[PDB]
């Protein structure tokens, strides 16, 4: 009981300081030093900040599983829920679009050059802001908190019939943070892969060929840490939703293990993006 | 010995019956020229009771009218204006009769619950709340009139009728007699004695103060439906399921008239009258309220317009009005 | 049925107070509530008005905005929001419930009074002629009220209202649509007249029958009173 | 051109609006269940397991589906003029026992009870008013049937039947003629159950009816039938 | 008991002075020709005296 | 050359005037008989409208292909295409909605008593009209008209990048028109036909058997005609973009033949759903 | 001039895996 809770909120603190201490990391380099000067910078610099603004709201989570109840308000409740679920949409659009901004500087370089500017990059940021305010706004009306058994919930209220566009919001959930996001991302890190091997430059030397090795591990990495973050969370979920489950310790420890990991991936992906780049490389070298 | 000396009297009767007539009554009334073609327009349709309405009463004031339907609901109606006045949840939803009273005080209401329910309307608290629940029928309540704010008649499926003191809560007056199941009563303005017809084919007129039967009358084939007295008082005409209608006179004592036509073989849901009471309006089931010359046996008009079948009609005291209830769940005024 | 308020005493002008009537003994989701004030040595003055479901609300133009009118049914209680009082509002305060159908009686019942003393379309205009009569038990009293606007309307009813204010008592409804007597009412009272002139006749005059006489128009908002007729013996 | 009263009766007018179709839409979310057969049935009985003058009426929630079923047993009186009410019902819950047919009534003529369970089933599926109209057959006192059929062959009764004793090929017996009693057999299901001393059975039976007579009027409604 | 007292009811209704049907169905006509104006059904009632009008 | 003028011409023409002729007619029979009482009548009569303001929009192609320019103007260009994206997504989703309705009125009962109401048809058919004004709007904006080769075109116009924006464009009106919609049309229907053969009623009888062999009929009917439809202009859109094969006159009289199929689904939806329905073959039995 | 572009395209190929930081 007490053991189980110590574990629970010992989790999610280390999650909370390792993402928030990363993501500010990434921004104060990008910040102080780069000065957005490239297209990339500006996508790993807003990848940072919605990592940042998810990670923000694990706390609340964590006082809602310790005291069991919303004491913070309805507004605050609105706000958070808010941010949560424009936050996650923006962090996987982000990387959706990271992976098609590196597809077209491998594919296709006429493209490119005309596709990677710095103008370009702010209109499809904002353009993938907007598209995240399109899920978060109406999250936010729906928000509320409800009082249950002597205990304020810090919930989604849905209106008649609740079960209808409760699980239809799941389903569109899952389907355009999970579904698209990785067949997206796999297809065009794979015709990536490909294209790399069918340039002559990477082939012909030992050296060459492992660094074609380390980038393709790389890419390798990202795919599978995105994949075995997200996946778990999406397949309970989708479980909880069909088949009801009895009430276990196992059932609140799994629950909470693969909301974990969830925000474990937007605490991990600024370590990937940022610090294993090499032109952030360059920089803490130099300075 | 004794069904040989009632068929002997009955015998007797029918002789009396047929030396007492001499001319009939549309040979007397031939004379008169028709009325012509009436065509009466829609004024007012009426929504919201969403269920199968059974009764409606007009009140005395022409503009107020109860109505009773299947979701458990009085509706009490401003005809004028279309508003709703009152809504009267029931306790019991299976609901067949419903009367206002002569002053508006009160509404009764009854159906297949056993039980009278009587709503005081001018309450001080402002909500129509139960008075007084009458008790004691053995079968389903029909039919009730208002005499007066404090005594009430009732007819019932155990072949029964009473005469009910509200203030008190106990039936004062029992008539009994009939064989068959009584389905409706009307009250003659004098409010002297009162005719009720059964489903042994056969009406009887009783008597309130004397509480006997005064007359009774028979000829039809099937079970009646509904009755209701002339303004005159000295004549009333009878409603059955045998697709027929007639006009029976109290001093007469005979069938004066007979309303049929050949195509319709339908039942008579209810019968009212003008305040003339040239013009006799039956609705039938054939989705249609016929009004017939009553002194030629011809038809006048039709009304046409309810999507289920008609099953309660009321002409208003000044007679400005007739209003048509359905189990479309549609209240038509008809004018 | 019974009206209390509570939150009197008294308030410093340019301050803020809220005042709350509790109802009991009837249904108070189905009635509409008035607020109406009268200022101590003169007549009634009608404040302000809520329809049962909280659908329409009207105010008096002296008092737009300032007065906030409210109501909570699950805890039948309503509530009055003052803000920005001023010299004018040194009065007592009555709560009204009134129904509104065919055949109702409006303004039947009348609240207690709350008293609060503070320390330093054409508006039909009812004319009260007369201020005082000095009238002896038994004889039959006439009063005349007019009108600024011909208060009968084209479906037949006349808007006029009369009103008996008992010295030291609540005011009671004394006939509504100027035939009907309200509902406790002796066949003393009779009411009379026509467009611009109205008549009260008290036949057989009895005692607990002297008081002030209130002629009341309700054809339209806002609603204005009586100058008030008195008699005394 | 409407004064404030009549603005106030016609605001009214509108909340009374307002909750008669709130009303109307509760009262049509209910499923309604005619209970008949006759009085020796168990009606009682299986009413009490279910839960666990005039009409009596049951209200219970099964698997978040309202349920209110009217016993119209009480009344007397003749069952043409009121069998009208009832045309807007879901299903009839027609109820009568197996071991009826030893029992005789106290007559000069000495008649068989179980036949008059069946004119009283012929005349509530012929009648023009329940076409539609599904019946839940429920056969009650399945063990005394048991020791009966065991103590008392069934050729007594009626010598139609030539079949071995078996309280199996019995009940199939009485079960087909109620069946064949039918005589529009497209346009309504007969759900014939034996009764049980289970209230989960029972009450599952009735769901599954209810849930199938549900399945047929939304598939008239959408238009395919 | 039951079949004594239908016998007395039916020999009550028998001693009825039951007069000429001609007198009432005069009597009847005279009634409709008399009242026959006052009716709003049988006599069509302008619209400004008719109650119930048209609403835009 | 004016053999296939001709014929192009003749195929707009009796597309249209089939397809307003019924879109109106049933517009007639559930507005002048019915009068929308019911969900289903409600789903029919928008699925109407949607269809006939298609097939409205579908004379000024012809005029534009056989005068071969746009001299109407900016603006009707900007109504018309707009229009036509509109209620081409209005059409396909109220088909995936009634799909959606069939199946919970079939396979959850219970469920269905409080789905299938007419206020719950009204708010979800209210959603669908909005989230078609999502795409009707910028392709509102979009829309210009360009002069090239001395002739006024009136198409859709992209900011820099344009084959970024375009084929975007292109994409997500392929995926939610032909994915999404086949995926859930097939698998609903498919549900809906195992729990019809579940049911003990369909069963048994000949009689019962047939009727529910004419209503899988039916099922089958419909999701032929929609993929029979709608399946050759999207996979000929996309093989268009993908792959620039030589103009000849076959390339012209498919692409107006992939144009008019398209439209067919439009024009067949009135005999396809309203006058098959049983309740409307009464209706039109007794009036 | 298929040399001379190809030899160009891989040149911009490497320039924008160097500007993402790949290598
Ligand atoms: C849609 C509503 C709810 C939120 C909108 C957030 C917008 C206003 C904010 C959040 C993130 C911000 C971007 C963050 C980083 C950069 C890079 C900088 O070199 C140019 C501005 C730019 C591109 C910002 C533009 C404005 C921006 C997109
Ligand atoms: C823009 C593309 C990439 C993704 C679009 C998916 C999102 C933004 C859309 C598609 C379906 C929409 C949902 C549809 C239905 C409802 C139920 C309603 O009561 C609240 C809004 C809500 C919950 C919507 C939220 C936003 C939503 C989930
Ligand atoms: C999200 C977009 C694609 C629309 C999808 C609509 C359909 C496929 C979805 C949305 C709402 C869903 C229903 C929501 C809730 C339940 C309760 C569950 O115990 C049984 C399944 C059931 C009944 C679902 C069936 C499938 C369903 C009807
Ligand atoms: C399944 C649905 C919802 C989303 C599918 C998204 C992905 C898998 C689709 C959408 C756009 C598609 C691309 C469209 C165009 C090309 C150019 C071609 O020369 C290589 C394949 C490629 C690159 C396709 C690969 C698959 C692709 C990337
Ligand atoms: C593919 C790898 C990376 C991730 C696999 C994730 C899925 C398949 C795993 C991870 C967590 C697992 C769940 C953990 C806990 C429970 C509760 C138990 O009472 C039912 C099974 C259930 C619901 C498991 C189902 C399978 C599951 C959802
Ligand atoms: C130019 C047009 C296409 C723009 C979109 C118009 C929208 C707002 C119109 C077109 C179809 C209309 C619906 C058609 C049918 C009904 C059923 C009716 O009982 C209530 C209104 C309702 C639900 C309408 C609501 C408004 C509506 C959705
Ligand atoms: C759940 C389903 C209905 C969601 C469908 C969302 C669709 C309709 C939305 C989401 C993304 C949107 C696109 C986002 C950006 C642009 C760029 C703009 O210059 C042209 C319109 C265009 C191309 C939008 C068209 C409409 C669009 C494709
Ligand atoms: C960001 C998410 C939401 C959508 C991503 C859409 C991506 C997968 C789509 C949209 C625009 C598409 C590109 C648009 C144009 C071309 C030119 C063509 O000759 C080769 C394929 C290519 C290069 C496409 C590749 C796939 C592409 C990049
Ligand atoms: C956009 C498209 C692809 C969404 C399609 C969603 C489909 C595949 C999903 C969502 C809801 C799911 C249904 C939800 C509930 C049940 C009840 C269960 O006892 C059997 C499976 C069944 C019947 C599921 C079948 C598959 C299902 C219909
Ligand atoms: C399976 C049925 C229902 C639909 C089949 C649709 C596809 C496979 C068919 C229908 C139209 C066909 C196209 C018709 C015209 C041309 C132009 C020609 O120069 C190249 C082949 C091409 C591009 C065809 C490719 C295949 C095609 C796209
Ligand atoms: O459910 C609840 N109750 C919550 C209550 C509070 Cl107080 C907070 Cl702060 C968050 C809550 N949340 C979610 C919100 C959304 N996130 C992201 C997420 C979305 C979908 C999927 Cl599939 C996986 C992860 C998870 C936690
Ligand atoms: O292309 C053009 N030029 C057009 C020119 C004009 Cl003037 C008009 Cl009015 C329409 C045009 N159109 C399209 C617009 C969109 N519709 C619907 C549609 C979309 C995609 C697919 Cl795959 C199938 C159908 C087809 C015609």
């Amino acid at each position: 009981s007490m053991i189980t809770a110590i574990t629970i909120m010992a989790l999610y603190s280390i999650v909370c300081v390792v993402g928030l201490f990363g993501n500010f990391l990434v921004m104060y380099v990008i910040v102080r030093y780069t000065k957005m000067k490239t297209a990339t910078n500006i996508y790993i610099f807003n990848l940072a900040l919605a990592d940042a603004l998810a990670t923000s709201t694990l706390p609340f989570q964590s006082v809602n599983y310790l005291m069991g109840t919303w004491p913070f308000g309805t507004i605050l409740c609105k706000i958070v829920i808010s941010i949560d679920y424009y936050n996650m949409f923006t962090s996987i659009f982000t990387l959706c679009t990271m992976s098609v901004d590196r597809y077209i500087a491998v594919c296709h370089p006429v493209k490119a050059l005309d596709f990677r500017t710095p103008r370009n990059a702010k209109i499809i940021n904002v353009c993938n802001w907007i598209l995240s305010s399109a899920i978060g706004l109406p999250v936010m009306f729906m928000a509320t908190t409800k009082y249950r058994q002597g205990s304020i919930d810090c919930t989604l209220t849905f209106s008649h019939p609740t079960w209808y566009w409760e699980n239809l919001l799941k389903i569109c959930v899952f389907i355009f943070a999970f579904i698209m996001p990785v067949l997206i991302i796999t297809v065009c890190y794979g015709l990536m892969i490909l294209r790399l091997k069918s340039v002559r430059m990477l082939s012909g030397s030992k050296e060459k060929d492992r660094n074609l090795r380390r980038i393709t591990r790389m890419v390798l990495v990202v795919v599978a840490v995105f994949i075995v973050c997200w996946t778990p969370i999406h397949i309970y979920v989708i479980i909880k939703a069909l088949v009801t489950i009895p009430e276990t310790t196992f059932q609140t420890v799994s629950w909470h293990f693969c909301i974990a990991l969830g925000y474990t991936n937007s605490c991990l992906n600024p370590v990937l993006y940022a610090f294993l780049d090499e032109n952030f490389k360059r920089c803490f070298r130099e300075f | 010995q004794l069904r040989q000396e009632a068929e002997q009297l009955k015998n007797q009767i029918r002789d009396a019956r047929k030396a007492c007539a001499d001319a009939t009554l549309s040979q007397i009334t031939n004379n008169i020229d028709p009325v012509g073609r009436i065509q009466m327009r829609t004024r007012r349709t009426l929504r919201g009771h969403l269920a199968k309405i059974y009764a409606m009463h007009w009140g005395t004031d022409s503009r107020l009218l109860v109505s009773a339907s299947q979701d458990g609901k009085l509706i009490i109606w401003d005809s004028y204006t279309t508003n709703k006045v009152h809504a009267i949840p029931l306790r019991s939803s299976w609901v067949m009769t419903c009367a206002y009273a002569p002053s508006g005080n009160y509404v009764a209401c009854g159906g297949l619950d056993n039980i009278c329910s009587i709503y005081n309307l001018k309450t001080r608290e402002g909500n129509v709340r139960v008075s007084r629940e009458l008790a004691g029928h053995t079968g389903y309540l029909s039919c009730c009139r208002f005499l007066d704010d404090n005594q009430i008649v009732t007819s019932s499926g155990d072949t029964t009728c009473a005469l009910w003191d509200i203030e008190t809560g106990q039936q004062t007056t029992t008539f009994t007699g009939h064989t068959g199941d009584v389905m409706s009563l009307s009250l003659a303005p004098d409010t002297r004695l009162f005719v009720s017809g059964a489903c042994d084919a056969s009406a009887k007129l009783w008597d309130v103060r004397e509480g006997m039967c005064r007359q009774t009358f028979t000829g039809h084939e099937s079970d009646i439906n509904a009755i209701c007295f002339f303004p005159n008082g000295n004549a009333f005409a009878t409603g059955s399921d045998d697709a027929t209608c007639r006009l029976f006179d109290l001093r007469a004592d005979q069938e004066l008239m007979t309303y049929s036509h050949d195509n319709i073989i339908c039942g008579i849901t209810s019968v009212s009258f003008s305040k003339s009471g040239r013009l006799l309006l039956a609705g039938y089931d054939d989705f249609n309220c016929n009004v017939w010359d009553a002194l030629k046996a011809d038809r006048a008009g039709v009304l046409a317009g309810h999507d289920n079948r008609v099953s309660c009609l009321g002409v208003t005291d000044d007679g400005m009005a007739v209003a048509t209830g359905s189990w479309d769940s549609f209240l038509k005024i008809w004018n | 049925v019974q009206l209390v308020e509570s939150g009197g005493g008294l308030v410093q002008p340019g301050g803020s107070r809220k005042l709350s009537c509790s109802a009991s003994g009837f249904a108070f989701s189905s009635f509409g509530m008035h607020w109406v004030r009268q200022a101590p040595e003169k007549g009634l003055e009608w404040v302000a008005y809520i329809s049962s479901g909280s659908g329409t609300i009207y105010y008096a133009d002296t008092v737009k905005g300032r007065f906030t009118i409210s109501r909570d049914d699950p805890k039948n209680t309503l509530f009055l929001q003052m803000t920005s009082l001023r010299s004018e509002d040194t009065a007592m305060y009555y709560c009204v419930r009134s129904i509104y159908y065919y055949g109702s009686s409006p303004f039947d019942f009348w609240g207690q009074g709350t008293t609060l003393t503070v320390s330093a379309s054409a508006d039909i205009v009812m004319t009260q002629a007369t201020s005082s009569v000095p009238v002896t038990p038994g004889e039959s009293v006439s009063i005349s009220c007019r009108s600024s606007k011909s208060l009968l309307h084209s479906n037949g009813n006349t808007y006029l209202y009369w009103f008996l204010q008992r010295p030291g008592q609540s005011p009671q409804l004394l006939i509504y649509r100027m035939s009907n007597l309200a509902s406790g009412v002796p066949d003393r009272f009779s009411g009379s007249g026509s467009g611009t002139a109205f008549t009260l006749t008290i036949s057989r005059l009895e005692a607990e029958d002297v008081g002030v006489y209130y002629c009341m128009q309700h054809l339209e908002y806002p609603l204005t009173f009586g100058a008030g007729t008195k008699l005394e013996l | 051109t409407l004064s404030a009263e009549d603005k106030a009766a016609v605001e009214r007018s509108k909340m009374i609006d307002r909750n008669l179709r709130e009303d109307g839409e509760k009262a049509a979310r209910e499923v309604k269940l005619l209970l008949l057969g006759a009085g020796e049935s168990g009606k009682s009985t299986i009413v009490k397991q279910m839960k666990i003058t005039g009409i009596v009426e049951t209200h219970f929630t099964f698997k978040d589906l309202h349920f209110k079923m009217f016993d119209v047993g009480a009344q007397r009186s003749e069952r043409k003029k009121w069998i009208h009410c009832f045309e807007g019902v879901t299903a009839i819950i027609f109820c009568v026992a197996l071991s009826d047919y030893d029992l005789v009534l106290a007559e000069d003529e000495e008649m068989n009870r179980m036949h008059e369970s069946m004119k009283l089933f012929d005349s509530i599926c012929n009648n023009k008013w329940f076409t539609d109209t599904s019946i839940i057959l429920f056969l009650n006192k399945k063990d005394l049937f048991e020791e009966k059929i065991k103590k008392s062959p069934l050729t007594i009764c009626y010598p139609e039947y030539a079949g071995s004793n078996t309280y199996e090929e019995a009940a199939a017996y009485i079960q087909c003629q109620f069946e064949d009693l039918n005589k529009r057999k497209d346009t309504k299901e007969i759900y014939t159950h034996f009764t049980c001393s289970t209230d989960t059975k029972n009450v599952q039976f009735v769901f599954d009816a209810v849930t199938d007579v549900i399945i047929k009027n939304n598939l008239k409604d959408c238009g395919l039938f | 008991a039951q079949a004594r007292k239908l016998v007395e009811q039916l020999k009550m209704e028998a001693n009825i002075d039951r007069i000429k049907v001609s007198k009432a169905a005069a009597d009847l006509m005279a009634y409709c020709e008399a009242h026959a104006k006052e009716d709003p059904l049988l006599t069509p009632v302008p619209a400004s005296e008719n109650p119930f009008r048209e609403k835009k």
